[PDB]
RNA sequence: AAAUCCAGGUACGGGUGAAGACACCCGUUAGGCGCAACGGGACGGAAAGACCCCGUGAAGCUUUACUGUAGCUUAAUAUUG
RNA sequence: UUGUGGUAGACGAGCGUUGUAUUGGAGUUGAAGUCAAAGCGUGAGCAUUGGUGGAUCCAAUACAAGUGAGAAUGCCGGCAUGAGUAACGCUUGGGAGUGAGAAUCUCCCAAACCGAUUGACUAAGGUUUCCUGGACCAGGGUCGUCCUUCCAGGGUUAGUCUGGACCUAAGCUGAGGCUGAAAAGCGUAGGCGAUGGACAACAGGUUAAUAUUCCUGUACUUACAGUUAGACUGAUGGAGUG
RNA sequence: GGGUAGGUGGUAAGAACCUCAGAUCCGGAGAUUUCCGAAUGGAGCAAUCCGGUAGUUGGAAACAGCUAUCAUUAAUUGAUGAAUAAAUAGUCAAUUAAAGCAAUACGUGGUGAAGUGAAACAUCUCAGUAGCCACAGGAAAAGAAAACGAAUGUGAUUCCGUGUGUAGUGGCGAGCGAAAGCGGAACAGGCCAAACUUAUCAUUAGAUAGGGGUUGUAGGGCUUGCAAUGUGGACUUGAAAACGAUAGAAGAAGCUGUUGGAAAGCAGCGCGCAAAAGGGUGAUAGCCCCGUAUUUGAAAUUGUUUUCAUACCUAGCGAGAUCCCUGAGUAGCUCGGAAAACGUUAUUUUGAGUGAAUCUGCCCAGACCAUUGGGUAAGCCUAAAUACUAAUUAGUGACCGAUAGCGAAACAGUACCGUGAGGGAAAGGUGAAAAGAACCCAGAGAUGGGAGUGAAAUAGAUUCUGAAACCAUAUGCCUACAACG
């Protein structure tokens, strides 16, 4: 599913509102991106991960 | 126990037939009765039916039978009193043997 | 068996009447009851008119009617040196 | 004294049903129900007697309601009218017999239609409708002693037939795996999937009902073991054929 | 274990047996438990087919009996091991769990309409309802203030009444509608991270296993002393006792006469009661029977509570130092949404982006700033009051009494309808007792008329009572020149 791998967090259904305020239900979608962890120099596993969690990684010297 | 036993001297005391006193042949606990021998006579109209080898004969003319008697309108006759009397037992347990035994409460008699 | 059937013992002419009467008014005619026929009438039977109108009814379709939207396209931003 | 027609409608006073609470009373010498009659009331309504019936019911004062049926092309059940009317959905005569009863059942002789079919073998489906004896509640558009109806008993025999233990087509399922808010969708290896491919039995007879299945006659095929003789054996893979 | 003298389940008579060395029956604990079904050796059109492996018994073997085992996923461990040296991916084996169902009911979360109302309709309402899906539990959820809120204030959460249809929110229209405070039900607060320290990992540890700590009238760590050996838990094992649950035992008191088929009704004379609740007995029984009030009893299983011991957790007030720690892609901010009564806004939450500080710190008191005051976010667990009843036991009803009550009083989700999902009926009563009509007559027989049983046969299996519509028979009256709501 369109889900971070590292984390569960998932899409967020909500209301798409327009001028006259008409409701038509609409989906966020997460910036799902593929990324590399390496884990004691090995299984370089490419892992789909949102880019909140990449920065989470890359500030902390790639540890996961 | 049971109020009423197969064997002992049994009396009626309500409907056509008063002070009727016979032996009790059998009991059927289910459907609280008791056929009791020589009274309730009924006289079914016997057919005749021949399918069998005992059926080939089956003679069966007016034949008086017992009918079943509600075990309510029965009651107890009393024997070893000098003076015969209709009452009700109790249920003591003597020592001696540790058994249950039916005893009048108008009189000290044993069953 | 069947649809039908408010209860019926259920004539014709002129008139009248919710405006085209077996039943009302005035006249005429007609013994009681069947059977075989043919359809004049009973605004005959079957279908809460499909035509028309009404309802701030429904549905299908159309468009430069309104409000939106899938999709398509453009830019900013993140992955991105 | 003035009044008393009346729809929509407003107001007031009452009847009746079921049950509960308090009092009293009746009832196998006959309660409710139910039918009939020549009664009483202003109205809803209320009694008396007799028949039937077989165990509950009544009066008063209050209280609570699933409390009042003529209509809704109202629902359910029964019964009329139409009406003994339309209809009874392609096939004749006679002789003998059974039987309480025969145009309709059994047998026989004809007769009339089918005869690229109303004839015979089977697939699919039906699921005992098949055979024997008995019956005539119901069903049979009439009748019935008779039936594909009902009752009781019985009937389907495979190494070679039709399908599995063999194989695949369309397609289905599908560990991992991919995709997707969830349920799930797609899909690889494997596994299923005939309407196809490969595989050894023919002739006759027999019972009321089964027969390449049972019986007779003559055969064939595939496995395993022992034995004799010969030969080096050669697949989960390659190739040809299929 | 209880308990007896009968039993062999109902339509059910008969045949044949069992049973007083204690049967049948009731209660507790066990044994066996075919096949399908989560179905799980493989398949498949459910209750079928086809197997592998390791044993063991017959055979000369094929083979055939009799046993046990063989699914998938996840976690742990061990062995083996690619591209490619090492190492992973992968493969195999062992152990432990998960699958599914239902209680037409309650809980949480995700997703989420429309009929309708606004007398049209799009904002809005309906409604975060129906439905779909995931996860449970015996309840779930929530929960110990970065809080309410305006005060010399309260001090987790949950539920009930009021505050009130109030403040507010709404094409300011239809409508929606709290949070404080007050009165009640119940009441409980605990524990990690970091400092600091111990031991070990080629100690590059930034990792593992321990001691120390859990905060707001700030707490803890660093150094230095006094007082402590207790009280209490949401806590482990045992032992003992009490109160129960699952069979039971005992359990008082009436005769006579009358109508009647039958007395229990009626009448006379009595009696018992911690029992006058109820059921049956030929009518309407306190004293006929079973029971009820009351007193009692458990071998075995199981529930609650209490006592004792036993683990685990659990402990105060000072001094100095001025040093260290207090939860970061976090709180804020921007762009789109939402939660709260609010139609987005101080507070809460998040899809995208950006991004802080460290007790002279940070957040809050409806934009915002300053003063004052309140509270300690970015970590976790939490009994009670609360929601519901498919089921077990007892009981109740100004609830129903075969068109009513559950669709289903009977063998009802049946017969039947449909390819399927699905839809879905009607039907109870003889008599006290079958004593269910032997026998005669007519008839082929069913059946009818007598006889017989019975109080009643016009109670006869068509079986309580039997209404009307409807169909026939008959006493009496009228009707064939007659226009008829
Ligand atoms: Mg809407
Ligand atoms: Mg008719
Ligand atoms: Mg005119
Ligand atoms: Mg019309
Ligand atoms: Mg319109
Ligand atoms: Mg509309
Ligand atoms: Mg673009
Ligand atoms: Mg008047
Ligand atoms: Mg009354
Ligand atoms: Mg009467
Ligand atoms: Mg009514
Ligand atoms: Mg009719
Ligand atoms: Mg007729
Ligand atoms: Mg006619
Ligand atoms: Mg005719
Ligand atoms: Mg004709
Ligand atoms: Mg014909
Ligand atoms: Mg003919
Ligand atoms: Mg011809
Ligand atoms: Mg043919
Ligand atoms: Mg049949
Ligand atoms: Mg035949
Ligand atoms: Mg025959
Ligand atoms: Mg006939
Ligand atoms: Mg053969
Ligand atoms: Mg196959
Ligand atoms: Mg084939
Ligand atoms: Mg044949
Ligand atoms: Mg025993
Ligand atoms: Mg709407
Ligand atoms: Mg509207
Ligand atoms: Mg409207
Ligand atoms: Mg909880
Ligand atoms: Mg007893
Ligand atoms: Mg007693
Ligand atoms: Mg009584
Ligand atoms: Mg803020
Ligand atoms: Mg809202
Ligand atoms: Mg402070
Ligand atoms: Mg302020
Ligand atoms: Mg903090
Ligand atoms: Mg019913
Ligand atoms: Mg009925
Ligand atoms: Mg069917
Ligand atoms: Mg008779
Ligand atoms: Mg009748
Ligand atoms: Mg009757
Ligand atoms: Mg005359
Ligand atoms: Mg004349
Ligand atoms: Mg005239
Ligand atoms: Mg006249």
């Amino acid at each position: 599913a369109k889900k971070d791998q590292l984390t569960l967090r998932g899409p967020l259904y909500g209301n798409n509102r327009s001028h006259s305020k008409t409701i038509t239900r609409r989906k966020w979608n997460v910036n799902l991106q593929p990324c590399k962890v390496k884990t004691a120099d090995g299984k370089t596993t490419r892992i789909l991960v949102s880019t909140r969690t990449l920065r989470t990684l890359k500030k902390h010297n790639r540890l996961s | 126990m049971q109020r009423i036993k197969k064997g002992d001297k049994v009396v009626v005391i309500t409907g056509k037939n008063k002070g009727g006193s016979g032996i009790v042949l059998k009991i059927m606990p289910a459907r609280q009765q008791a056929i009791v021998e020589g009274l309730n006579k009924v006289t079914r109209h016997k057919k005749k039916d021949q399918t069998t080898k005992r059926a080939a004969k089956q003679s069966t003319g007016k034949v008086q039978q017992e009918a079943p008697i509600f075990l309510s309108k029965l009651a107890l006759f009393d024997q070893k009193a000098k003076q015969q009397t209709i009452g009700k037992i109790k249920y003591v347990m003597d020592p001696k043997t540790n058994k249950k035994t039916r005893v009048f409460k108008k009189s000290n008699n044993t069953l």
